[PDB]
Order: C-alpha cells, then structure tokens, then sequence
C-alpha cells in the first residue's frame, strides 16, 4: 500500500488531530476501538482507506497517526476520551515542559530533550509500511511547540526520510482567539526554516474558520471545538483522494504536480461549500452549479484574502457527494466565462476536476447539517500573499524595537535568526510579486 | 582635642559628655571636614536635648557646613519636629538655601514631613522659592503625585 | 511547569504572605490542619502548584519562612493557618536588620541565608517540574530588603531555568517609620531589575490613598492595606491555580508581559475595591468592571496610567458573567484610551475569565500593567533616595557594614536608567 503518516504538534495540532480522525473513522465505518464489521480483511488488505490505518491480527484498524506535545494536558485528554484504544499508546508522546509560547524553546533548549524519541516512533511506524509516500503535518504557527519544534522535526525528516514528501496543515494565526502576543515572531520563524523542507502548506486562518462559525452557523463565541470540527470537514475533503479510490490527487507527489508549480510559492488557498447549520435540517439542496460559484466568494476561504487581486497558477475542484460530471463541466463553463478570474500567463488556465461519489459526513455531534453534495477548491493564488503581509507587519512594529526578542535569545538562538526569517519573508512576498502582474 | 569629643558626642546622644566636654571649654562651634558644627549633628540625631543645651551656649543656628545645610535644613529632612521648632525659636532662617538650592521647605516637602511643612510655612516659609531645576515645594507636591502636600502647601 | 515555590521575608513579607495563604486556601477548600474540606473538584486540579499532598488529605502549603527577627516566629503561628506551615521551614535569625539593608544584605543576613537555601532545595527537589519561585517582602527595610534580593541573586545562581517572582512592597512617608525607606528600597531596586522576571509593585503610598481617601478610612492600619494587598495577590495568581483554556504559567505570562528584560515591574489593579466589612460592593456591572480596572483609582502602585503607554496588559475576571459582554467592554476600553496601548506591540492586551469568584464577592477584575507610567513610582523614590544622600546622612551604619559608597551611587543611577527607558518606550512610535 501507499501508507501516510500524520504526524500531529502541539496543542492546536493534537485537537485538530483528534477531530480529523474522529472524522476519518466515520467515512470509513470504524468505530472508536479500531474494528469495523464491513472489511473482510483481518491483517491488512489494499483497500483505499489502509494508507491511514494499519490493522493488526485482530482486525483492530490504527491509525498512521502520531501526536506529540512538549505538555500533557492536551495529549491526555486524548489518551481518555472517546478514542483511548484508537491509537497507538506509544504514537502519544508528551514532556513535562512546553516551550512557553517560545519558537526558541520548541526547537531549541526544550524541543532537543524530546525529538529523538518523536523520531524513533516515527521510524517505527515507517518501518511498518510497505511504500511510505510522506506525511501530514498539523500544527500552529503560533505556539512555541507548533512553531518551534514542528520546524525542528521537518529539518529531521528531510535527512532521515529524503525521498518522501511532506504536506503541512498549518494554523495561522488570529487575534480573535489568540493566546500570545510573540505569535507573529513564531510565525515567521518557523515559516523561514520549514519552507525549505515542505513541500505544499494549506494555511487555516483562525480569523477566517471564525467569521464562518458566527455567520454561516449562527454561534455568538465560536470555540476551538467548532472551529476543530468545521476544520476537519476541510481536511477531509483535500485527504479524501488519498483515502478513497480517486482520479485527481491520489498520492503525495501529485499535490506537488497540481498545486505547486514553484517550490517556494506551496502555499494553495483552500475554499469550501456549502457550511449550512445543523439547526437548518430541512435546507434546500444546493445544486452544483450554486456550490461551484460558492468557491470563489471570499466569505468561504479558510485564508482572508482576494483572489480577484490575483492572478491563478493552479484550481483543483475536489467534488464529494450527488454530484453528476456533465453538471461539474457545466458549472466550470460557466465560471471560465461569466467570472473575471485570471490565470498566470505561463499555467494551463483550466481547472481539475475529482468526484467522490460519497456523501460528505457530519460527526454526530457537531454543528453542520447533512448535505448531498459539497465542493473544496484547492487553488494556488497570488491573493494570498496578503496573508504573509498582514504577517509580516507585526513581525516589524515589534522587532523595530526588538520587544520579546530577549526571551528568544536567552533560549540558545541567534539575534541573526531575526533578520534572516523576514529577509527570506521579504523574499517570499517577491516571489508572488514577479508571477503576478 | 576637645572639639572632636563634642562633635562625636553630639551625634551619639550623650547628653552627660556635652555638660563634661563644654565644662572644659570645648568649642561648641566646632567644625568636622565637611563643615557640621555639634548643632547640625544634634539636629539630625533627634537629640532635642542637646539641641537646647548648645543653643543656650553660643551654637549658631544658622550655621553652614560646605554644603550650604543648616541645621534646620537636616532637621526639616530627617523630619524632627519639636527639633524644627526649637530651631525657629532661636532664629533659624526659614528660607535657608543650601548649595542645591533647596530650602527647608523643598526637603521636608520631599520627604513628606507634612507636619513640619505646616510649621514651616507658619514661619515664612517661600513657596515661590525654586531649587537649581526651578521647582518649587508645590512643583514637587503636583510631579510625585501628593494630594496631601499639595493641598497643604495652599492655604 | 506545576510546582512553585514561595518564600516569604522580613514582618512585611510574612504579614502579607501569610495573608496570601489564608485567602487562596479559603477558596483552595483547605483548612488550618490541611485536611480538604471543599465541595467543588477544580479546587484540586492544580492544587499541587502551591500544596504538597503529604500524610492523607493534608496539604502543606510549599512555603518557607524567613525573618532575621524572631518575633516574627510566633506571630506568624499565632494567625489562623499559623499551624499548617511546615515547621521545618521555619528559618528565623536572633538579631534584627534594624532597616539597615547592609545588615540584611552582607552581615547578618548572609549568616542565615545558606541556612535558607537547604530548605529552598528540599522543597525544589519535590517538584515534579518546578516552573519557579515567588517572593514576598519589603523594599523599606533590611531582611526583606537586602536579605531578600541576596537571597533572589543566591537563588538565581542555583536555579538559572526558573522564573523568579517577587511581591515588592513600596515604601512611603505615609506610612513609614524611618527616613532611610529610600535607601533600602534604591539598593533592592537595583537587584530587582537584574535577578527578577516579574515583579508585583504593591506600593503603600497607593495603599493608603485607596483606604484613607477611597474607602474613607480616617486611620488606615496595616490590617486594612494587606486586605488590599491579600485581595490583589489572589487575583494575579488565578490562573496559576485553576486551569481554564489558558493553562497560564509564570513563563507564559513572563514572555507575554515583559517585553525588554529590565521593564518587568508591574502595575497591579484589583476591582471591586472595599475594606474589611463592607457589603456594598456586591453588584458591580461587567462595564463597571472594566472602566473601574484601568482607572487610575483602582491601581495598587501610586501611578496615573494616563500619563503613559501601556506596553502590556493583562485582565483577569473572576465571577459567573458573560465571557462575550467581557469581550466587547474589553475592546471598548482599548479604543476610548487607544492612545495609551503603544501602537507598536500588536494585541497586548489579553482577558481571561474564571468562574470561581473570591470569598465576600461575587464578581471581581484583577490587572496587570506594564505600563511606562511606572516611573512616575521610581522617580519618587528617587527623588528621596537623592535628597538624603546628597547629605550623606546616615550612611555611615551601611559603610560600617562592610558596603562601599560607590555602591548607593550605582543603585542611584541604575533607577534613574530604568526611568529612562520607561521614557523611551513612552514616546518611541511606530512611523
Ligand atoms: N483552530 C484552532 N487553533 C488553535 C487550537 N488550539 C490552539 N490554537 C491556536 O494555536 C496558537 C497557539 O499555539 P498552541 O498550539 O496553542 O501552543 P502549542 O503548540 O501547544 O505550543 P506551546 O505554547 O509551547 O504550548 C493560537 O494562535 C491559537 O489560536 C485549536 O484547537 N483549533
Ligand atoms: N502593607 C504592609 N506594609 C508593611 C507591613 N510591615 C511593614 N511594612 C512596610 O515595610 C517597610 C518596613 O520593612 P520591614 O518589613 O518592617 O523590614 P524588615 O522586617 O526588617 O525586613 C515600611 O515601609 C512599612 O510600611 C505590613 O504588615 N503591611
Ligand atoms: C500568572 O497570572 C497570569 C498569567 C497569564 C499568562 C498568559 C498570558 N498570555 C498573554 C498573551 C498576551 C498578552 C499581551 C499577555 C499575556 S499573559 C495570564 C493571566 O491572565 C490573563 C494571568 O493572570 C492570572
Ligand atoms: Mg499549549
Ligand atoms: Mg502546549
């Protein structure tokens, strides 16, 4: 099999872990102690869905997922709740001391005491695949571990695991529901110092997973659980091919070839529809055509931005339920005319289409109400450099005066490291600047 | 020496050398390396006594070490408030400045002796006086914030 | 980072210390044998930052008692929870610092304080992961004073990875009792800024407006100034002690508050404020709350907030409300007074809330500023350190200690360095 790795860092990783999984048992029929009765298979198989789970000889099916954390308050509320005997015990791993919202502890005076055990598990779940393809990355970009030690992991695994790719699903960070005032500085550190090593980032901007939650689902203060669950939905969709027998994107290597034309430019911008309420059970169904065109209203972005300010490199349409193909052609016809959306002069200006025949799925519990069919467009743009501006700005009106940057310093790290992240930053805002116009 | 002996006696407190050091013609305006007659000393230690005994005996209250301080300027400071009486009743100068251009008033103020910058003030205390950065006992009640020197200092 | 570490010196740092035990154990559920007598279970959840759980349900709160004055035995056994201390942590000299700061910082004191740190290690080396210490003394006189900051710089020696916390206590004319508050005070400041990472400036010249102009008190005592002083130490110590979503630190709140290492001294507020007895105050709005924390009445150092910038903040509300109507008074306040947040450190202001309230209320705000205003403090004690020394009175009880005369000229300047860069920052802008 093509087996994938999550690998999950820090307290934002580890939640939206464990609700992404919580969701992936529910696509497939598993249930929280790993046996499913509709699998004939009792040691392993090749279905679609055994590149995320093993399966012991006892038809116990476990996830290819690690969870890691330098605190244990979060990791241990995984090892007692619902899925306790999902995961492997010893993919749980924790320290005492996290890195106190510190880039430089995460990856350097904290971060060193723990990596190596990370590893260790790591290469024991590689060591049980048969063609490892790379793993999936969650994480923060706020957090002292999300940032710190996430970066410090993805230089590792580029000397151990060379050849395997490596996607990150980072969670860039908002002032709605923040936790730190150094978060731009941890953003720009880790960024600078893992996007040598990553292959395609999907960016999650808290702000934007906010306004859906208190518009699109009617919620006065939005919770990280909310937030989480309506994460996974996105997650889901863009993991799905990798799950399910597909056309488009059906392993690692493909994201690259669909979604990332130049290395450094791997950030795609992931937009959704429909998010309608659970308390709306009797909506009308929306059509194909109402969801595709749903894709290019910024209301529905995971990142704030404007696509119209920008120019297209890539567009995957990843479709998910009663959705007929002459009707996806259709609706793409009709945006290719009708809309204004301008394409790099140097790309294929015409849009991939996957369908998976599957009805997406709400976990019983959450806040979003069943529909037939939903649509995630994966699309690589220009527009989203604004991201790494709003970024950038604070990652300046602090530094100006060097405030916090003590605290960075006294924890093994060179002032240079500073100036080097936001010059190579500076550079990454030019690299969209020259391929747009 | 018995200059000495008055002056190391007068900063301690004993009362019974001043009456035995004086006997044998000590000289009550003696002076240390700074300037600090027996009276400046008494008047920092709180020795009322003493104070009296060399006022009755030809102290100068308005005696002047290198610095400018007189007496009443450390009794003002270290806040001794029958000592600042006592003081006033032979004369002191009220406004006495010192080579800061403090005056009893400014110290006390600064301190918060609040009842010695009443008394002060009774005796002709300037409140227009200014320090060599031209601040006046009322400047330093409103820069630090003394609602209750402030209010004192306009009556 | 769970266990810490509290350390106690000198009358004023075991007055108000063994204040701050008998106010988190009232809501912790402990009583003065140690045995849990609570009903609620988040009084346990992170009990052991504070406790040792010895014996059954004995908890023993992790103190150590230090006083050069053994007066200070007695009376700390005498109060309510007087029995609960461990006595083995009991380090008590014979003679007293006399105010003299030297005495507490090179003579008597340094006889005593290696007998401090064998009792510091025990306690340290019962930590699962010990994330710091907290002080609580007296910048006025000698053992809290200079006893206080050798035992900081000792204990910063031994413990370099740990946060060091400190309760100042400010001195004041308005209550005092010598004129040589300023040199003692200047001589610890000068180790504050160099061995602390945060530090909780409860001056007594505030102290005393709140009680005699405030609370009307014609006579405050020190009982009425420690009930201030209690009810502040237990509202910025909340989030050590009950989870929430934050599971706050005093590293997390360190990184987050201290922008530049020397400016770690904050500016603490507590609302509602009222003395011992008072009932009245048992209905104040979440919008009262909010204007009544960030206004100048309500602060616990002798400091306008207007007349500078706020580099960070740090809201604390304790109570069954609304966590929305918090969060959009919260943002209120940071638009009517937009020009004191400085414009240069984005989102430096962050509120939790806690639903557990503090005895005798039933809502509170606690605040926590490092505000540049801060100086307005330094410079007064500046201003009557100066006053004395360029009379070179009194100094020679600290010389004859041992000490040089060019050390007060360098705490002098050391103070008048950190008003400075609190100026710095205050006029510094963004462009
Ligand atoms: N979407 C989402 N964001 C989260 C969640 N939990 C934390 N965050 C964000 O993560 C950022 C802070 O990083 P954390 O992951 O909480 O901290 P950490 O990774 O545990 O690293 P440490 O600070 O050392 O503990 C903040 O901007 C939060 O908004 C979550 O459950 N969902
Ligand atoms: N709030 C408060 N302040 C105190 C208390 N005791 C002393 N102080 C202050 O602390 C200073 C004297 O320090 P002190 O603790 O008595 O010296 P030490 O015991 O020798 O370390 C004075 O400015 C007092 O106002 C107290 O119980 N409460
Ligand atoms: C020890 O007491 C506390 C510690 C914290 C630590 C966590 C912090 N996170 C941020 C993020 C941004 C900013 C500007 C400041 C801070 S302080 C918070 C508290 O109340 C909210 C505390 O009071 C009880
Ligand atoms: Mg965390
Ligand atoms: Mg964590």
């Amino acid at each position: 099999m093509r087996e994938c790795i999550s690998i999950h860092v820090g307290q934002a990783g580890v939640q939206i872990g464990n609700a992404c999984w919580e969701l992936y048992c529910l696509e497939h029929g598993i249930q929280p102690d790993g046996q499913m009765p509709s699998d004939k298979t009792i040691g392993g198989g090749d279905d679609s869905f055994n590149t995320f789970f093993s399966e012991t000889g006892a038809g116990k099916h476990v996830p290819r997922a690690v969870f890691v954390d330098l605190e244990p308050t979060v990791i241990d509320e995984v090892r007692t709740g619902t899925y306790r005997q999902l995961f492997h015990p010893e993919q749980l791993i924790t320290g005492k001391e996290d890195a106190a919202n510190n880039y430089a502890r995460g990856h350097y005076t904290i971060g060193k005491e723990i990596i190596d055990l990370v590893l260790d598990r790591i290469r024991k779940l590689a060591d049980q695949c048969t063609g490892l393809q790379g793993f999936l990355v969650f994480h923060s970009f706020g957090g002292g571990t999300g940032s710190g030690f996430t970066s410090l992991l993805m230089e590792r695994l580029s000397v151990d695991y060379g050849k395997k790719s490596k996607l990150e699903f980072s969670i860039y960070p908002a002032p709605q529901v923040s936790t730190a005032v150094v978060e731009p500085y941890n953003s720009i550190l880790t960024t600078h110092t893992t996007l040598e090593h990553s292959d395609c980032a999907f960016m999650v901007d808290n702000e934007a997973i906010y306004d859906i939650c208190r518009r699109n689902l009617d919620i006065e203060r939005p919770t990280y659980t909310n937030l989480n669950r309506l994460i996974s939905q996105i997650v889901s969709s863009i993991t799905a091919s990798l799950r399910f027998d597909g056309a488009l994107n059906v392993d690692l290597t493909e994201f690259q070839t669909n979604l990332v034309p130049y290395p450094r430019i791997h950030f795609p911008l992931a937009t959704y529809a429909p998010v309608i309420s659970a308390e709306k059970a009797y909506h009308e169904q929306l059509s194909v055509a109402e969801i595709t065109n749903a894709c290019f209203e910024p209301a529905n972005q995971m990142v704030k931005c404007d696509p119209r300010h920008g120019k297209y490199m890539a567009c995957c349409l990843l479709y998910r339920g009663d959705v007929v193909p002459k009707d996806v052609n259709a609706a793409i016809a009709t945006i290719k005319t009708k809309r204004s959306i301008q394409f790099v002069d140097w790309c294929p200006t015409g849009f991939k289409v996957g369908i998976n025949y599957q009805p997406p799925t709400v976990v019983p519990g959450g806040d979003l109400a069943k529909v037939q069919r939903a649509v995630c467009m994966l699309s690589n743009t220009t527009a989203i450099a604004e991201a790494w501006a709003r970024l950038d700005h604070k990652f300046d009106l602090m530094y100006a005066k060097r405030a916090f940057v003590h605290w960075y310093v006294g924890e093994g790290m060179e002032e240079g490291e500073f100036s080097e992240a936001r010059e190579d930053m500076a550079a990454l805002e030019k690299d969209y600047e020259e391929v747009g116009v | 020496d018995l200059g000495k002996k008055l002056l190391e006696a007068a900063r301690a407190g004993q009362d019974d050398e001043v009456r035995i050091l004086m006997a044998n013609g000590a000289d009550v305006n003696a002076t240390d390396a700074s300037g600090l007659t027996p009276l400046h000393l008494a008047a920092t230690y709180g020795h009322l006594e003493i104070v009296e005994v060399l006022l009755k005996h030809g102290a100068d209250v308005n005696a002047i070490d290198i610095m400018g301080s007189t007496p009443l300027h450390l009794a003002a400071l270290i806040g001794h408030l029958e000592i600042v009486e006592v003081l006033l009743k032979h004369g002191a100068d009220v406004n006495a400045v010192d080579t800061w251009g403090d005056t009893p008033l400014h110290l006390a103020a600064i301190m918060g002796h609040l009842e010695i910058v009443e008394v002060l003030l009774k005796h002709g205390a300037d409140v227009n006086a200014q320090d060599k950065f031209g601040k006046t006992a009322f400047d330093i009640s409103i820069d630090n914030g003394n609602e209750d020197l402030a209010e004192i200092l306009q009556k | 980072m769970r266990e810490i570490v509290h350390i106690q010196a000198g009358q004023c740092g075991n007055q108000i210390g063994a204040k701050f035990w008998e106010v988190i154990s009232d809501e912790h559920g402990i009583d003065p044998t140690g045995s849990y007598h609570g009903d609620s279970d988040l009084q346990l959840e992170r009990i052991n930052v504070y406790y040792n759980e010895a014996t059954g349900n004995k908890y023993v709160p992790r103190a150590i008692l230090v006083d050069l004055e053994p007066g200070t035995m007695d009376s700390v056994r005498s109060g309510p929870f007087g029995q609960i201390f461990r006595p083995d942590n009991f380090v008590f000299g014979q003679s007293g610092a006399g105010n003299n700061w030297a005495k507490g910082h090179y003579t008597e004191g340094a006889e005593l304080v290696d007998s401090v740190l064998d009792v510091v290690r025990k306690e340290s080396e019962s930590c699962d992961c010990l994330q710091g210490f907290q002080l609580t003394h007296s910048l006025g006189g000698g053992t809290g004073s200079g006893m206080g900051t050798l035992l900081i710089s000792k204990i910063r020696e031994e413990y370099p990875d740990r946060i060091m916390n400190t309760f100042s206590v400010m001195p004041s004319p308005k209550v005092s009792d010598t004129v040589v508050e300023p040199y003692n005070a200047t001589l610890s400041v000068h180790q504050l800024v160099e061995n602390t990472d945060e530090t909780y400036c409860i001056d007594n010249e505030a102290l005393y407006d709140i009680c005699f102009r405030t609370l009307k008190l014609t006579t405050p005592t020190y009982g009425d100034l420690n009930h201030l002083v209690s009810a502040t130490m237990s509202g910025v110590t909340t989030c050590l002690r009950f989870p929430g979503q934050l599971n706050a630190d005093l590293r997390k709140l360190a990184v987050n508050m201290v922008p530049f290492p020397r400016l770690h001294f904050f500016m603490p507020g507590f609302a509602p404020l009222t003395s011992r007895g008072s009932q009245q105050y048992r209905a104040l709005t979440v919008p009262e709350l909010t204007q009544q924390m960030f206004d100048s009445k309500n602060m616990m150092a002798a400091c306008d907030p207007r007349h500078g910038r706020y580099l960070t903040v740090a809201a604390i509300f304790r109570g069954r409300m609304s966590m929305k109507e918090v969060d959009e008074q919260m943002l209120n306040v940071q638009n009517k007074n937009s020009s004191y947040f400085v414009e240069w450190i984005p989102n430096n202001v962050k509120t939790a809330v806690c639903d557990i309230p503090p005895r005798g209320l039933k809502m509170s705000a606690t605040f926590i500023g490092n505000s540049t205003a801060i100086q307005e403090l330094f410079k007064r004690i500046s201003e009557q350190f100066t006053a004395m020394f360029r009379r070179k009175a009194f100094l020679h009880w600290y010389t004859g200690e041992g000490m040089d005369e060019m050390e007060f000229t360098e705490a002098e300047s050391n103070m008048n360095d950190l008003v400075s860069e609190y100026q710095q920052y205050q006029d510094a802008t963004a462009d």
